[PDB]
RNA sequence: AUGUAACAC
RNA sequence: CCUAUAUUCAAUUACACAACCAUGCAAGAAGAGACAAGUCGUAACAAGGUAAGCAUACUGGAAAGUGUGCUUGGAUUACC
RNA sequence: ACAGGUUUGGUCCUGGCCUUUCUAUUAAUUCUUAAUAAAAUUACACAUGCAAGUAUCCGCGCCCCGGUGAGAAUGCCCUCCAGAUCUUAAAGAUCAAAAGGAGCAGGUAUCAAGCACACCUAUAACGGUAGCUCAUAACGCCUUGCUCAACCACACCCCCACGGGAAACAGCAGUGAUAAAAAUUAAGCCAUGAACGAAAGUUUGACUAAGUUAUAUUAAUUAGAGUUGGUAAAUCUCGUGCCAGCCACCGCGGUCAUACGAUUAACCCAAAUUAAUAGAUCCACGGCGUAAAGAGUGUUUAAGAAAAAAAAUCACAAU
């Protein structure tokens, strides 16, 4: 690439960030329509709590419930983040705990 | 500024043409703008309130055109003074009336443009000038026997200075200038006064167009 | 004043390539000579061959 | 931005601090906002006291007086602060207030003489 | 004194491009930009237009340029000074003689 | 700059020290230069050398170059008078044409440091505003004067809310 | 022709 | 029209007109990815048991097979 | 970038992803007081209160301050200024429309042709030429306030506002809907600015002084949060046994877990600590035989380089 190349094609310019699972804003909140669980990838075994949420942007989209046990059933609000599940592909959410109709985790009584 | 985008907008210039033609066919009428209710002290056009200096002499006074109209040629010639040069001055000031046009709106035809020469402290202005302050419930009418007696003027020299000393820093400027470039003589710089004459308040201000020279 | 200076500089480089173009067209000529008495040589060295 | 009318003003505009105000002497046009652009900054007054017990004040004496001699109207601190710095005469208002302080203090004076008995 | 144009090309050279219409020329103005990324000049070229009163264009041609003070329209505010090389016609300034390229047409040293 | 014959003619520091500045009327500067012979080497070196130097301390000044027409490099001069000014070489070097056209139309060094004096009036350490015009911000900042109230909190008799609480009771 | 699905320095 | 001024009008006419798209849903159709496991074969990696591969045509449940040119990203072990 | 972790039985090279650094909003846990700075979900609809008045009547002001970023690649910088206002006999000063251009200016060429985008004449009209922009990016499409003493645009919508939808807070406060996003339906013109008046002076939800909020710095009145496999500072005992669960990446948990949950201890911050999302920064003046790359071949236009010196031309199977 001479000089002329980098003339005729500018500078390079970074691109500018893809939005992510939640358009861009940090948390968002949905009404949960589904419950179920959900098998990992190769390295692991498992079955992790996972809900199927409708957005307040509109978008059905399948998150996953941090934690041990919870309480959770069709017509409750919570509130989620972009935080990403590792051993699950296409798993992109996290129910924040403590917020709406979802709780801390309890200790063990 | 100048793009190739720009859009033919046609409304704007239509609209600004619509309200030109509106106020020029709904020019409202003298008679009708300043006609006035006299317990409110309110315009019934304007919407505006008197101020209450002036709530006295709307009731106590008659304007121009109220103490003009019964007049037999209309008044052209006569002399017009005003309660306010007369409570303010001892000295007379009168307006020698040049010509008049009424308004026919108003049934007891009480309002009109006028004009005149200007007379303000015995010293009489050369030149014709539309009135001012018209429509102010303050004017009154001086009679034919009274008009030599007004007309007559005894004529005061002015005692004010023609010159007065400089602020001091800016006087200490002007010594320090005239030292740095050696001038030896120290007499007092004076400022000159003959074009800092300012004619007072009551003064009628010119609503004639002026030329541009 | 410097108009005046330019103008008797580019006169003054003027006369010089007049000088200079007098040198290369002497040269000129020399190779133009030289060149006359090659081509006469070969070409008569060519019209003995076709005779 | 374009206006309709206006005129060029000297006056003081206020930045500065909470509780700590300052007052930069600007040239400026009428219809701008208090602190928006401005065509000259001119000089300084400092609202308050310092150590040395002094109030201190600058002025661009020749740019002040080119603004004024091509039509600058003045605000009346600013020709209060003339008036004391002596460019201008002292000002009517400072000389009146002045005067109200005397009868004033005058009078506290004489309510106290009464108020001691 | 009161002739002055808005533009601030007040006097440019430019390559002739095309004299398709009548009494004017289009022109093509050549100048050295600052690209910033590579600190580097290059040539960037501007089309202009050009009344030629007489039809002295031919293409190919290097033409001052000089700013009309009020403009007849919108995109012709320029006009021809001088040719100042006539394609294939090209006379040198300092000597006053026809040249080709490189070689003398006539020999200067030559007055007679 | 690791492209090009000579990397160093592409610095901002070359493009700086470069001094030739061309009075207020100049306009168009031409060069007709020859890639051939030995005569025109100087013409080359100018043109591969000092060009981006004068076009960066004239950037309104338009240049332009032509090559192989006329058989004797030259350089000419438009003015806004219509004036044509002529500068002819054939064997004078690189340094000599700077100058030689420093000294028949550049700008004066005791114009340029006038020019930069007035260009210094502008910015007088007497006013108050942002940093990027302006020495300083608060008149806090000076040593003499009351600090700020963000640094150092102001006594309880100057404070306004004690002002109202006193005037009110 | 084939032999899947839990190796750690 | 012996000072000098007053009033009017400013609205239509002739056609095309959801074509063009963008956003959601859908009877359905086709692909790709992921495929801790099932069935069918073993195509490729060793002259992978027919040397592989490219362009292209035909054929076959499926990897694929064959035909005409081209390549070594294959050897022929080198007084054989 | 002073770099580090990560491909493989293993080494070298190429090449992505992530960590370490700083700032801003939201959420979780915790929270003692002050000062300063800032208040930021919405161009969706608004109950109510105020926010333009002054002045001897005429007049003068009435998106001027202030609010918002919806639209437009709008625009930054530079010439010339009609007009308005102020002071004055002139003439100067401020704002500066409209008009342009030396230059700079988001992405997309899977937007490559646009379709009349042009010129002369002498009179402002007849007519005649076949023209204009464009691969150094026209004409289109999508997104967006910004280059900040600041600049541009909007005043419910139909770019405009004659007219029609229809009765307008994108003023200060506040209310619904919506959003992850939560300031007082508050005191004065005491100080600065603006408006008016000759003037004492009047008004000002601009502003000044406060109220609320860990949003950010400072001082102390204050002690909680995160983490302990590697990167990367720091773990002992129990319970579970690819289950419950954890993680930014590599990855760990399959009856002896420094990685899960609890306890002890330890590390690092601190009235803050983590998580999420945006930013700042970060790609190529480096390469093209084997890793992504020399396009199947030649000629030419545009565009360049000609920099010091020469040459074209002979058996054999071009077509
Ligand atoms: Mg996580
Ligand atoms: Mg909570
Ligand atoms: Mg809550
Ligand atoms: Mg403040
Ligand atoms: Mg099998
Ligand atoms: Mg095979
Ligand atoms: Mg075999
Ligand atoms: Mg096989
Ligand atoms: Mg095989
Ligand atoms: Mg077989
Ligand atoms: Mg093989
Ligand atoms: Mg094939
Ligand atoms: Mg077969
Ligand atoms: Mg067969
Ligand atoms: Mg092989
Ligand atoms: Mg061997
Ligand atoms: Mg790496
Ligand atoms: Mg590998
Ligand atoms: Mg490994
Ligand atoms: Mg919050
Ligand atoms: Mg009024
Ligand atoms: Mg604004
Ligand atoms: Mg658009
Ligand atoms: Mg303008
Ligand atoms: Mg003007
Ligand atoms: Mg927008
Ligand atoms: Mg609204
Ligand atoms: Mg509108
Ligand atoms: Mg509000
Ligand atoms: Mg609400
Ligand atoms: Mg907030
Ligand atoms: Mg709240
Ligand atoms: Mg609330
Ligand atoms: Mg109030
Ligand atoms: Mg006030
Ligand atoms: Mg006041
Ligand atoms: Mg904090
Ligand atoms: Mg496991
Ligand atoms: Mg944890
Ligand atoms: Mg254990
Ligand atoms: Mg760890
Ligand atoms: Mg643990
Ligand atoms: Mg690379
Ligand atoms: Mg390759
Ligand atoms: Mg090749
Ligand atoms: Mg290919
Ligand atoms: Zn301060």
């Amino acid at each position: 690439a001479t000089l002329n190349q980098m003339h005729r094609l500018g500078p390079p310019k970074h691109p500018p960030g893809k939005m992510g699972p939640t358009a861009g804003r940090p948390q968002l909140k949905g009404v949960v329509l589904r419950t179920f669980i959900r098998k990992p990838k190769k390295p692991n075994s498992a079955n992790r709590k996972c809900c199927r949420v409708r957005l307040s942007t509109g978008r059905e989209a399948v998150c996953f419930i941090p934690g041990e046990g919870h309480s959770l059933q069709e017509h409750h609000v919570v509130l989620v983040q972009g935080g990403r599940t590792q051993d699950l592909p296409g798993v992109k959410l996290t129910v924040v705990r403590g917020k709406y109709d979802c709780g801390h985790v309890q200790k063990k009584k | 500024m100048a793009r190739k985008k720009v859009r033919p907008r046609l409304i704007a210039e239509l609209a600004r043409r619509v309200r030109a033609l509106r106020e020029q066919r709904e020019r409202p009428r003298d008679s009708q703008r300043y006609a006035l209710d006299y317990e409110t002290m309110m315009r019934p056009h304007s919407g505006n309130r008197l101020p209450m200096r002036a709530w006295a002499d709307v009731r106590h006074e008659s304007r121009l055109l109220q103490l003009l109209n019964r007049l037999p040629l209309f008044g052209l010639g006569r002399l017009v003074t005003r309660k306010s040069w007369l409570w303010q001055h001892d000295e007379p000031c009168y307006w020698r009336l040049t010509r008049v046009r009424p308004d026919y709106a108003a049934e007891n035809l009480d309002h009109g443009k006028a004009w005149g020469i200007l007379t303000f402290k015995g010293k009489t202005e050369s030149e014709a000038r539309e009135i001012e302050q018209v429509m102010y419930h303050d004017w009154r009418l001086v009679p034919k026997h009274e008009e030599e007696a007004f007309t007559a003027f005894t004529l005061v020299p002015e005692d004010t200075p023609l010159s007065v000393p400089y602020p001091p820093l800016l006087r200490a400027m002007i010594l320090a200038q005239r030292q740095k470039y050696g001038d030896t003589s120290t007499e007092e710089p004076m400022l000159n006064l003959e074009r800092a004459r300012i004619d007072p308040w009551d003064y009628p201000a010119k609503l004639e167009a002026k030329t541009k020279t | 004043e410097l108009m005046a200076w330019n103008q008797a500089e580019n006169q003054r480089l003027h006369e010089l390539r007049l000088a200079r173009l007098r040198q290369e067209a002497l040269e000129q000529e020399r190779r133009q000579a030289e060149e006359a008495v090659l081509q006469a040589r070969e070409a008569q060295a060519w019209a003995q061959l076709k005779e | 931005r374009a206006y309709r009318g206006g005129h060029l003003t000297i006056r003081l505009a206020l930045g500065g601090c909470t509780n700590r105000p300052f007052y930069r002497i600007v040239a400026a046009h009428s219809k701008c906002p208090r602190d928006g652009r401005f065509v000259e900054q001119l000089g300084s007054y400092d609202p308050l006291p310092n150590s040395h017990g002094e109030k201190l004040v600058a002025l661009n004496f020749d740019r002040i007086r080119h603004w004024i001699g091509c039509g600058a109207h003045l605000s009346k601190p600013v020709e209060k602060l003339l008036g004391l710095s002596g460019f201008y005469p002292l000002h009517p208002m400072m000389i009146t207030n002045a005067e109200r302080l005397r009868r004033k203090r005058a009078r506290e004076v004489l309510l106290a003489s009464q108020k001691t008995d | 004194s009161i002739a002055r144009s808005s533009v601030h090309a007040k006097w440019v050279v430019g390559k002739v491009i095309g004299t398709a219409m009548q009494k004017t020329a289009k022109v093509r103005v050549t100048r050295l930009v600052l690209d910033p990324y590579l600190l580097k000049y290059f040539n960037k070229r501007k089309t202009y237009f050009a009344h030629d009163a007489l039809q002295q264009c031919t293409v190919g041609d290097i033409v001052l340029l000089k700013a009309l003070p009020v403009p007849r329209t919108k995109h012709v505010k320029h006009e021809l000074a001088e040719i100042i090389f006539k394609v294939g016609q090209v006379i040198d300034p300092v000597t006053g003689k026809p040249c080709a390229g490189t070689t003398y047409l006539e020999s200067p040293i030559s007055p007679e | 700059p690791m492209k090009g014959r000579f990397p160093i003619r592409r610095t901002l520091q070359y493009l700086g020290q470069g001094d030739v500045v061309f009075k207020d009327s100049v306009k168009v500067m031409t060069v007709n230069y020859n890639t051939h012979g030995e005569l025109g080497e100087g013409a080359r070196k100018f043109v591969f050398f000092n060009i981006p130097q004068i076009q960066y301390k004239n950037p309104w000044v338009q240049i332009t170059m032509f090559k192989n027409m006329t058989p004797s490099p030259f350089l000419r001069f438009y003015l806004d008078s219509g004036e044509q000014v002529l500068v002819d070489v054939e064997s004078k070097s690189n340094k000599e044409i700077v100058e030689h056209i420093r000294k028949i139309l550049g700008k004066n060094e005791e114009t340029l440091e006038k020019e930069e004096q007035e260009k210094k009036q502008l910015s007088h350490p007497a006013h108050f505003g942002p940093r990027k015009y302006c020495l300083r911000e608060c008149m806090c900042e000076v040593e003499g004067q009351v600090p700020c109230p963000g640094l150092v909190p102001l006594p309880k008799e100057m404070t306004g809310k004690y002002k109202a609480a006193l005037k009110a009771t």
